[PDB]
């Protein structure tokens, strides 16, 4: 439901209470740390750049009614030589309707809001299973008698424990080596992205963009703007 | 001098660019040496060396014994290549990125904004060599302070002619004509003005003699006949 | 392996640690004179079970062996005896006489230490309380440090926290960028003047350097019998060869192509022939003398370009990339770069040398 | 039920003339398409001696013989937090008279 | 514009001189330019009268 759920590891130390999930984690050595911003702070952003293509000089005296703004967006693309009120009404209701309809559709295909929920709710379990995957590696006992050292180092001599205990060593650490090397693709894959967004918003939320197709596909796009999203952001072209 | 300076924060800083260059520099010896210590494990065998075992053990449990070795050591080399293809990855897109930087930055100005060096209207930017890439040094002209002046919809003369400004990044404010990206004055001319079927409230309310103060280039052709 | 900060360097094996996060095992009792804790189900009858709670002992409960901490807790699962996780972690137990459940903790948690300066200036842990001034009490974890104070400069950013180079700990401010005016038709509008020129860095790399793998050496050590066997893993070998050559060889044919350079662009590069009237670019252009090494003119990097170089690479020059024409002589020990030869590994020279890739550099400018 | 998905037909674009019959497009209507992208993973610190040994302090010395993996695994992935931290937080930047 | 239809009386500040003429261009006299362009400023009739 809220970011808020983040656990904290504070009461974890504790003792006094039976381990939750979060703790029986870390007391493997797992730490999950909170995101680097919560979306508060995204959803300020959010409605910082919401804000600012209104934003028509350096004070908040110059405040603009959206029209304006979608009037001189308008202008940039074609001169409108007859700027009837109708013919900015038209404007107004068909955006007001379909602002509706994204609405009532989250409550298809790529580049419509059915694509991107899928995206998201993948992005939120994705975490949540590599990590569940990297500690039940603990209980797999790698070819030795044991899944545990101390039940090992019980059972068997030290020279022949220390052949066994190997086995596992090799098993777990070659187990965090694979979980490494699937993070550093979501990494790289998130990077990607993430410079794809600074430059969307750079050039489809705080300007007009005058490369074709780049905003939102095919048509003449006239301006975007952003909501918060699950570890990211939902640009609305 | 500052740039020369700090080289002796955060992200697009001299700090982050030098962070990124010692991984750089660093990665590929890191790699190696991984690498190169899995000859030293013994995996589940009796010795790292493949001839002791075969000096220690018979040919029918030597050859089980060195499938450790070559199993162990072979995937060992898998994820050596694994870990290299994502670098080569990585840095494909980074030169890609290059390659758009210096063609749509270096030698020439891009209209993009916040493309070559983030927030600021770019104004050119350099190179330099580094550690198996490019240092880009863009140059971003930031504004001190604001004129705030009032913008003008258009004109409207003996409330017959509509009379607009052509260019969208072209404003009239109190007359004068600038640019909406730096504050360059400049006196109206017919030339900027465009004419419209239908005039707006918004336009400012003008006769035909009082137009010409407006623009000083404008020729009154009929007043010019009356003479 | 004293200090802290000793000890950190130790578990790293390096005299010089970068900034950043290091994971770090909490202080353990120092004595460790374990009690032995001993549970199991009763027999025959007769209970032999005993155990001390609150010290960290050497446990053996109901045939899950460790070492960590019994301490009582309120829970009252009505079900089973013993209690694990999914992963069949113990988790609890219950004292059957009574029907109390005992929770099982690790003796040590992890903890981050923050090595900034070349000192442990703070602990991210799970722990309230250890050696220093104060504990601030995030919203996850505790943050040990020897100052308390608002980190107004994070030196080290990680997660949502920032640590100065003092030990404050605090949350990276929301940095207001750059204003943009959004254009409009009518109304008081902002044009922004008295311009002011700044640079913004930003590094790219370019290309990786190649790494030439011979399998059959790798894995088989030059043994002719350890070859035939290999032969019977097919093409495990062949493609880890194909696949490091090919992406060498895409990564050069890119890279050649791209650095083109104009001999009349080299021309103007130097600072002679360039004028910067009231442009300073002395740092930014390098000198060309002609060399008496092979007659050949020669342009030494620029200012800047020698400071990226020289205090970053460990070598100081790419000239230092190893030839193995010595390697194979054998009429002296074997370095770091001929050992790993011995064993397979070629790395070969870069796409582009320095001296190309400055050459570039100075045609665009 | 299945079936091929059929080519959805695009929006036809003109192609700039010099001369001819030619067709402007007029009475526009403004639809909204959406994207979805992510900007920040979050951070997992994994403590590899812990991981690995559980604690075990006879278990931790025969670590000590592999080197350097058990370091490049924690140096790897909060060298890999850290660029995200700093990107994102560099990346969004905020204005309070927008706000 | 060719992206959207907005419909304008010419202006001679859109036109610009070309060397030579071509077959696709439209066959016009000075007495048909000023309906074409209303703006056209005609000196010679100017002058004339
Ligand atoms: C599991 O729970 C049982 C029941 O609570 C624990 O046994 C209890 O042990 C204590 C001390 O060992 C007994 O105290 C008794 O006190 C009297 C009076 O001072 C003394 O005469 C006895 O010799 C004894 O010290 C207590 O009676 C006993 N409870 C019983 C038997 O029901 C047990 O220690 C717990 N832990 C295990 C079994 O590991
Ligand atoms: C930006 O637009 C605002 C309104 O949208 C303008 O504010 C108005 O400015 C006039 C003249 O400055 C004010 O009239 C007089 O103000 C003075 C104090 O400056 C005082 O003698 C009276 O209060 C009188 O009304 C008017 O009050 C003011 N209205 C407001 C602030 O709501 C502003 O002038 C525009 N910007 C520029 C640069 O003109
Ligand atoms: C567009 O281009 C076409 C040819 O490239 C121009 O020719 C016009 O084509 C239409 C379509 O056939 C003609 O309309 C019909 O013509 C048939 C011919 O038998 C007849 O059934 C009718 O006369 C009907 O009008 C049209 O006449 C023809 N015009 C000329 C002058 O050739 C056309 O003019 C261009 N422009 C437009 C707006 O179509
Ligand atoms: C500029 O002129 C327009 C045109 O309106 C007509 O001309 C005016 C001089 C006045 O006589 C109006 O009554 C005429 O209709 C003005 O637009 C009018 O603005 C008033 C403001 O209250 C409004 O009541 C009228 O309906 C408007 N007329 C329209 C829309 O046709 C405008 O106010 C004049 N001034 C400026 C600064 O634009
Ligand atoms: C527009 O003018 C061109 C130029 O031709 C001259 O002007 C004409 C008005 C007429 O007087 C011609 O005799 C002049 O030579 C016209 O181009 C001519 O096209 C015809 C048709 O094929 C051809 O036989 C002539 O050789 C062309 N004359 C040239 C090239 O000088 C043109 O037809 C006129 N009209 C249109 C609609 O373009
Ligand atoms: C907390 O520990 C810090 C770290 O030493 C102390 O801060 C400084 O400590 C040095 C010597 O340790 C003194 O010379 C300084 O006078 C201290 N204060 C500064 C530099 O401002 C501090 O005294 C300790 N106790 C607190 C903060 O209560
Ligand atoms: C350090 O930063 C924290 C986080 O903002 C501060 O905590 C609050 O800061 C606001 C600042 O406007 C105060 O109004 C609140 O009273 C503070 N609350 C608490 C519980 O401290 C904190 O004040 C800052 N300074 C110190 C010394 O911690
Ligand atoms: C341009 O930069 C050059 C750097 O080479 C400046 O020259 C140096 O200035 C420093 C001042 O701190 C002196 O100490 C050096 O002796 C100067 N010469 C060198 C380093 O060779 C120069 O002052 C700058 N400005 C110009 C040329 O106008
Ligand atoms: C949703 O879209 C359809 C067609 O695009 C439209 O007819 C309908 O009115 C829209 N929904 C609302 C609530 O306006
Ligand atoms: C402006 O010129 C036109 C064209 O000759 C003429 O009809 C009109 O009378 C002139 N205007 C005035 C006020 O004389
Ligand atoms: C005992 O357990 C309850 C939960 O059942 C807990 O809320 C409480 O803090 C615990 N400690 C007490 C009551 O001292
Ligand atoms: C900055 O611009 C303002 C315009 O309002 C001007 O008055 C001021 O002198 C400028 N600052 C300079 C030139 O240093
Ligand atoms: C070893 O030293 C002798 C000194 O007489 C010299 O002749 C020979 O060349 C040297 N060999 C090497 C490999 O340095
Ligand atoms: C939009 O314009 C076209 C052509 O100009 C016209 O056929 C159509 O009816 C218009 N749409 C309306 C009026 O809703
Ligand atoms: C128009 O005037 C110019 C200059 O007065 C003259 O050279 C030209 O011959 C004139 N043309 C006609 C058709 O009268």
């Amino acid at each position: 439901g809220l970011g808020t759920v983040d656990e904290d590891y504070k009461r974890c130390s504790n003792g006094r209470s039976v381990a939750d999930l979060v703790c029986a984690q870390y007391y493997s050595g797992v730490m999950v740390l909170p995101g680097v911003v919560d979306a508060e702070k995204l959803h300020m952003y959010s409605a910082s750049l919401i804000g600012g293509m209104v934003l028509g000089g350096f004070t908040a005296a110059a405040a603009l009614p959206f029209s304006y703004a979608v009037q001189a967006r308008l202008n940039y693309l074609a001169l409108q030589t007859d700027v009837l009120q109708r013919n900015q009404q038209l404007l107004a209701e068909s955006f007001n309707s379909a602002i509706g309809n994204i609405t009532s559709a989250f409550e298809r295909g790529l580049n419509t809001v059915a694509h991107a929920l899928t995206k998201v709710q993948e992005v939120v379990n994705s975490q949540g299973a590599a990590l569940t995957q990297l500690t039940v590696q603990l209980q797999h006992n790698f070819q030795a008698i044991s899944s545990s050292i101390d039940d090992i180092y019980s059972r068997l001599d030290p020279p022949s424990a220390d052949v066994q205990v190997d086995r596992l060593i090799t098993g777990r650490l070659s187990a965090l080596n694979a979980f490494v090397a699937q993070t550093l693709t979501k990494y790289t894959e998130v990077q990607a992205s993430r410079k794809l967004a600074q430059q969307k918003v750079n050039e489809c939320v705080k300007s007009q963009s005058q490369r074709y197709g780049f905003c939102g596909g095919d048509g003449e796009h006239i301006f975007s703007l952003v909501q918060a999203a699950p570890q990211g952001l939902l640009f609305l072209h | 001098g500052n740039i020369t300076s700090a080289f002796e924060r955060g992200l697009n800083t001299v700090a982050h660019a030098l962070t990124k260059v010692q991984e750089v520099v660093n990665s590929q010896g890191a790699a190696l040496t991984q690498l190169t210590v899995q000859l030293q494990h013994n995996f589940q065998a009796i010795s790292s060396s493949i001839d002791d075992i075969y000096s220690r053990l018979d040919p029918p449990s030597a050859d089980v014994q060195v499938d450790r070795l070559i199993t162990g050591r072979l995937s060992a080399l898998n994820a050596f290549v694994a870990q290299t293809l994502t670098k080569y990855t990585e840095v494909q897109a980074s030169r890609k990125l290059a390659q758009q930087k210096v063609n749509e930055c270096v030698k020439s100005q891009s209209q993009r904004y916040g493309f070559c060096g983030g927030d600021g209207e770019h104004i050119f930017s350099l190179v330099q060599a580094a550690p198996q890439g490019l240092l880009f040094l863009h140059t971003v002209l930031v504004p001190s302070d604001f004129v705030d002046v009032i913008a003008i919809a258009g004109l409207c003369v003996n409330d017959e002619i509509a009379l607009t400004l052509r260019e969208p990044g072209l404003v009239l404010f109190t007359y004068f004509v600038s640019s909406r990206r730096m504050f360059e004055p400049r006196k109206p001319t017919v030339s900027d003005f465009v004419q419209i079927e239908s005039c707006v409230v918004t336009y400012v309310n003008l006769t035909r003699d009082q137009l010409p103060d407006v623009i000083p280039d404008y020729i009154d052709v009929n007043k010019t006949r009356d003479e | 392996c004293d200090d802290p900060v000793s000890q950190l360097k130790c578990s790293q094996v390096a005299f010089d640690l970068d900034d950043g996060f290091y994971p770090f095992s909490s202080r353990n009792l120092l004595s460790h004179e374990q009690p032995i804790s001993f549970v199991t189900l009763p027999s025959f009858v007769t209970d032999v079970s005993f155990m001390t709670l609150d010290v960290c002992t050497k446990y053996t409960i109901y045939g899950f062996k460790g070492e960590g901490i019994i301490t009582l807790t309120n829970s009252s699962f009505l079900a089973g005896v013993y209690y694990t996780s999914d992963s069949g972690q113990l988790l609890a137990f219950k004292n059957v006489t009574s029907g109390a459940v005992y929770s099982v903790t690790p003796c040590s948690f992890s903890e981050q230490a923050a090595y900034v300066d070349d000192d442990i200036v703070g602990v991210i842990s799970s722990l309230s309380s250890s050696t220093f001034n104060s504990t601030r009490e995030l919203p996850g974890f505790f943050y040990h440090s020897n100052d308390g104070s608002n980190c107004t400069e994070p030196v080290l950013v990680y997660s949502n926290i920032g640590v100065c180079k003092s030990g404050s700990i605090g949350y990276v401010p929301s940095q207001s960028g750059q204003v943009k005016i959004a254009p409009t038709v009518t109304g008081n509008i902002s044009i922004p003047t008295n311009f002011s020129m700044s640079i913004r860095t930003e590094y790219l790399q370019l290309y990786n350097t190649p790494v030439s793998v011979d399998c059959a050496t790798y894995v088989c050590n030059g043994n002719s019998r350890c070859k035939q066997l290999l032969t019977q893993y097919t093409a495990a070998c062949k493609t880890i060869e194909s696949a490091l050559q090919l992406s060498a060889r895409l990564e050069s044919v890119e890279v050649n192509s791209m650095l083109t350079i104009s001999e009349e662009a080299l021309q103007l590069a130097t600072i002679s022939s360039f004028n910067g009237d009231g442009y300073n670019f002395t740092n930014v252009l390098g000198v060309s003398v002609y060399d008496p090494a092979r007659g050949r003119v020669v342009q030494k990097r620029s200012f800047i370009e020698d400071l990226l170089f020289n205090k970053v690479v460990t070598n100081g020059l790419g000239t230092v990339d190893e030839d193995y024409k010595r390697c194979s002589n054998g009429r002296s020990v074997a370095d770091l770069v001929c050992a790993q030869y011995y064993s397979g590994v070629m790395v070969l020279p870069g796409v582009v040398d320095a001296e190309k890739l400055h050459m570039y550099s100075a045609s665009l400018i």
